[PDB]
């Protein structure tokens, strides 16, 4: 599933913002 | 079920517009023209709506729901602008708090669980290094956050208790929320069921109704910034990107996954970006992952403006229809940004079971109440490397934060 492709990635941790 | 939405009308409709919208709708669902399932009930519902809206006595007290919201907000603006014009400064001192644990780190500084040495009460202290904030060019962002936090009051916002500064740091002391971030519980649980997601969503919807009425854009909705209180209700934290905006604004800021197209594109944008972000939050919450993920942010950006969204097969059709209208690249078509504003979202089928007043009063039973193990327990938070708190002998950046 896409949920498997999700935990197969690394964007699983806390998302940092961009301030630009 | 809003009677005006049933007859497709403006709250301000004339009685002739009501009598003509009623004939136009009843035809479409008259069994002489419509045997399909549910036309029986929609015909009954169009009958009730005309009966209420065309009696000026029933119309007046049905109209009291919107009149109550209108008055609540009018008063919430008066109280906000008072604190907006006279903001609280220097309402405590660092030596009044016992430092216990770091609750999270950032480029700006950290967040420390602390205890007031006189009242023993527990608080979350946001510590911001002045030099860093200058280095990160986030001076206005840090004056905004303190200014807005000290002026708002709403059940699902964190509460700022004290703020002050020393020679080296800025300090923001908010009430401690022991349940931790929605992010932690979401990653561990996987996903919420649609009724679980709808519980949080409804809180976000009311909070944005409040913020937008103050002309505030929030600009950082994501599960990381949603604290869970002891009764299982949301507290929105982190207003570093929030701005008071009457018209358009232009900054590229926020978290890539949650960014509306018009934030990424160079053109300007308004508070409709918060409703796009609400779509992303409902998606993530119910799918267990965001609708737009990829390893480079420009790849996320491509998927965002691409206009295509895939839903998991367990997504109910009402939910996909709500999501299609919030994740709407064309802002002249995006829910929350139309003639009827937030009511298009509150009147949506996916929310039909939602008692908006009970949610605001916090009378609805919460679907998850985090593990309470003490007035100062930290189990619901991750573990971060402590570091000691330095304060120069000479005042850093006096001019840039004299307002704080
Ligand atoms: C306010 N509060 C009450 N109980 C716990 C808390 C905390 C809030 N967090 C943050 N709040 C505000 N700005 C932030 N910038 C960050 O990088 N993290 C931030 C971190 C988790 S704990």
């Amino acid at each position: 599933t896409t949920y498997a492709d999700f935990i197969a990635s690394g964007r699983t941790g806390r998302r940092n913002a961009i301030h630009d | 079920k809003d009677y005006y939405q049933t007859l497709g009308l403006a709250r301000g409709a004339s009685d002739e517009e009501i009598k003509r919208a009623y004939r136009r709708q009843a035809l479409r669902y008259h069994p002489d023209k419509n045997k399909e399932p549910g036309a029986e009930e929609k015909f009954k519902e169009i009958a009730e709506a005309y009966d209420v809206l065309s009696d000026p006595r029933k119309r007046e007290i049905f109209d009291r729901y919107g009149e109550e919201v209108k008055e609540f907000l009018a008063k919430a603006k008066e109280d906000f602008l008072k604190k907006w014009e006279s903001p609280a400064q220097n309402t405590a001192h660092l030596d009044q708090f016992e430092r216990i644990k770091t609750l999270g780190t950032g480029s700006f500084g950290r967040v420390m669980l602390v205890k007031h040495k006189e009242t023993g009460n527990h608080y979350a202290m946001k510590i911001l290094d002045k030099q860093k904030v200058v280095k990160l060019k986030q001076i206005e962002h840090t004056l905004n956050e303190k200014r807005i936090l000290q002026a708002v009051n709403f059940p699902f916002l964190v509460k700022l208790e004290f703020s002050f500064k020393d020679n080296s740091n800025l300090y923001m002391v908010m009430e401690y929320v022991p349940g931790g971030e929605m992010f932690s519980h979401l990653r561990r649980i996987g996903r919420f069921s649609e009724p679980h997601a709808r519980f949080y969503a409804a809180q976000i919807v009311l909070t944005f109704e409040y913020l937008h009425s103050l002309d505030l854009i929030y600009r950082d909705l994501k599960p990381e910034n949603l604290l869970i209180d002891q009764q299982g209700y949301i507290q929105v934290t982190d207003f570093g990107f929030a701005k008071r905006v009457k018209g358009r604004t232009w900054t590229l800021c926020g978290t890539p996954e949650y960014l509306a197209p018009e934030i990424i594109l160079s053109k300007g944008y308004n508070k409709a970006v918060d409703w796009w972000a609400l779509g992303v939050l409902i998606y993530e919450m119910a799918a267990g992952y965001p609708p737009f993920f990829a390893d480079q942010p420009i790849q996320i950006y491509e998927k965002i403006v691409s206009g295509k969204v895939r839903f998991p097969s367990h997504f109910s059709s009402d939910l996909k229809d709500l999501l299609r209208n919030l994740l709407q690249v064309d802002l002249t078509k995006r829910f929350g940004n139309l003639k009827n504003g937030v009511n298009d979202i509150k009147n949506h089928k996916w929310f039909a079971t939602t008692d908006w007043i009970a949610i605001y009063q916090r009378k609805v039973e919460a679907p998850f109440i985090p593990k309470f193990k003490g007035p100062g327990d930290t189990s619901n938070f991750d573990d971060y490397e402590e570091e000691e708190i330095r304060v120069s002998i000479n005042e850093k950046c006096g001019k840039e934060f004299s307002e704080f």
